[PDB]
Formats: C-alpha cells, structure tokens, sequence
C-alpha cells in the first residue's frame, strides 16, 4: 500500500478508548471538540495512547494512537514503539 | 460517591430549608432562590457556603451541620475547625477601635467579591466531541480570579444559561 | 508520630538538585539564601513542587519533589498526581494555543502569581500573646486565615506592622 511512517514518539497518556486517530488532531479537535473531553479513571474505555509525530507531516498532523491502531494501519517503524515503551 | 467538604466558603443564617442543591448560584438563577424573601421576622438557622471538592465555585452550595452529616459527606473535621476559627476571630474583635472594626469590613468586602468571581466564566479554552442529547457540548472554563491549573469542565446546558457570550466569542475566534 | 499533609500544590519549575525543603521557605531564604540561587540547564534538573501545607500559613510553602514528599511520610499524595495530570493537560494545550490565547494565558498567570505573592505578607497584626507570637491578618487573604506566628520569626520583616499594633494599644 502507501504505508504511514511513525517519525518520534512525542507524549504519552492514559485516555477514553476510542479518543485516537484523526479526530484527535489538533485541528479536529478544534473544530469538532476534543473526544478526550473531561476523561479520567472514573470510567473505562481506558487504555494507553501514544502522541505520534509521523514523517512527512508537521507536529499539526500529530495524533494519539495505541498499538491496536497502529498495528490496523500497518504503519512503518514499529521499531519505535517497543523501543518507547521500555 | 460521598462528597468531600474542600473549603467554608462563608457563614449566614437563613431560612430554614435553604440548603444543597437548589441554592447553588445557577439553580436560584433558574427557579429563584429558596432564601429569597429572608432579611427579622422569620426566625434563622445558621448556614454554611460550601466548595466541594472536584468541583467548581459555581456548585457551590449552602447548607448546616445536620445536612452534612445526613449526607454522610467527608471533612466534616473542617467545619470543627472553622466553627473554633470563628470564635477566636469574634474574640479578638472584642473591643477593637472603630478603626479595626472599620479594617475587618473593609478587607472582608474585598475578599467576599474575589470569592464571587471564582463563579464567572472569564474565558472558555476547549470543548467536548460528544453532545448532550439536547445538543449541548461540554466546556472547558477558566474562571476569574483563579490560576488555570483551576480549570474544569462543565456541562454546556448548564454554563449557556449565563455565559453564552463567553461560548460565542469561543467560537468566533477560530474562524 | 507527627506527619505533614499537602493541602495545595501553588506551583513547579526544574531547580538545583537538594534545592527542596525547610531552607527554600521565603523567610529562611531571605535569612540565608536561595539553595536555587543561579541553578542552570551546566548541572542535574529536577522538578520540584511549591507547597501550601495544611495547618500552616503560606509563609511557610516550601519546595519539595516527589521523592522528599514520599521520605517524610507527607499525607496528600493523592493530590500530586491530579496535579501533574493538570499540568500535562495545560502544558499540551499550549503547545498549539494561538497567539491571542497564550497571551491571555500569560497576563492572568501573571496576576495569579501576585495574588499568591500577598499571601506571605501581613496585612496587619490583630493580637499577641501574653518575643511575644501574633496573630497575622495575612494580606490578600480572609480573617478566617488569620495565623498564629513565632514573633522572632514576623519581626525580622514585619516589625512596622507590629509597632502599628502596639499603637492601638
């Protein structure tokens, strides 16, 4: 395919599962409302997610992902995660 | 699922009943305030202004000793220390020259105005993806008079009622 | 068996290793000095914590980290990580916040930061014990924040205020 490249792994978070992909883009999330709203440990849907800096796109395209997207969309440097992680 | 006593607010006698949940500023903006008639006449019942915690000034609320225990809310040990606090402060007013007394009404003005701020929303920062079944977002406010590590999220039906210009103006900044 | 507990976090900054504890209070730093005094990148960072303690008035804040907080035992903890979150939360929206709103942003902290700045300095003095200790109207705050403090301790700044006292007397 056109396979998608993460680039650096910038911050990471515990957020309201589903709260990843392009709706958490920065201009999404200002257009559309951020789906990570008032989140917490009060509630679950609740996993770990990764802010994802991709390569061939500046820091407005970055967006908060988990190995279960990541691994769906097949993106290229896998590398990075296992090494962020540890 | 109990809720935790953050901070005494401030003190007055009131009607009887005048408490929780129907006497938070935005509920007697609603329906009118179930102390509203109250000056001499009817007799009063000492009442505490509450700041909950994890929860805004705007839900504060009024209530007594006996409210609170019924609640079976948290801190409780808190309004022990403010009743002694009291005390001593009326004390220690015991003479004090119309200068001090004069001092104390002056400063108390002050600080009992900065409270009422924390209440007004000075600017909204972000809002929720998901809407209410009424349409309604949530916001994220800063409230004046209050650094933005106080920040909260509040339901959109609730904040429109008063603040609508501060959602518009929200809006209108973006495009 | 004594413990301390955290009633509010005022605020954080990277700082000087060991810069944390009972000589970063204003009063034992204008006595003897800043332990953060010229700190830089040129040595180890640290995040360290401004702490209003429950029981004690503001002049007694003193920095700490998450590590001298756990030494000691201090109750509150819980509250450290809210804090953090919050902070994580404001630093991330900044980092995308437009001109006109990290402008705003910087004007109310500015302010904020001078109201905190009161709270250390008395207003007035409304009674001593029978160095006498005073009870302290603290400037910016309620009369239900009156404290006792160490007359030794207010006297080295705020001596006008108590001969203003004694004035009234």
């Amino acid at each position: 395919e056109e396979f998608e490249t993460i680039e650096r792994f910038m911050d990471c978070r515990i957020g309201r599962k589903g709260a990843t992909g392009a709706t958490t883009t920065i201009y999404a999330v200002e257009a559309d409302g951020d789906p990570n709203a008032g989140f917490e440990k009060n509630k679950e849907p609740g996993e770990i997610q990764y802010l994802i800096k991709w390569k061939g796109w500046s820091h407005i395209h970055n967006t908060w992902e988990t190995e279960e997207t990541l691994k769906q969309q097949n993106v290229r440097g896998m590398k990075k995660l296992d090494n962020y992680k540890k | 699922e109990f809720e935790t006593i953050e901070r005494f607010m401030d003190c007055r006698i009131g009607r009887k009943g005048a408490t929780g949940a129907t006497t938070t500023i935005y509920a007697v903006e609603a329906d009118g305030d179930p102390n509203a008639g109250f000056e001499n006449k009817e007799p009063g019942e000492i009442q505490y202004l509450i700041k909950w915690k994890g929860w805004s000034h705007i839900h504060n609320t009024w209530e007594t000793e006996e409210t609170l225990k019924q609640q079976n809310v948290r801190g409780m040990k808190k309004l022990d220390n403010y009743k002694k606090k009291d005390q001593e402060t009326k004390r220690w007013l015991k003479n004090a020259s119309p200068e001090d007394v004069e001092y104390y009404n002056c400063q108390q003005e002050l600080t009992d105005d900065l409270h009422k701020q924390y209440q007004i929303v000075g600017r909204i920062i972000a809002h929720s993806n998901q809407k209410s079944a009424a349409g309604y977002p949530d916001y994220y406010c800063k409230w004046q008079g209050l650094p933005y590590s106080e920040c909260s999220w509040e339901d959109g039906a609730l904040i429109s009622k008063k603040f609508q210009a501060c959602i518009d103006e929200y809006f209108s900044r973006k495009k």
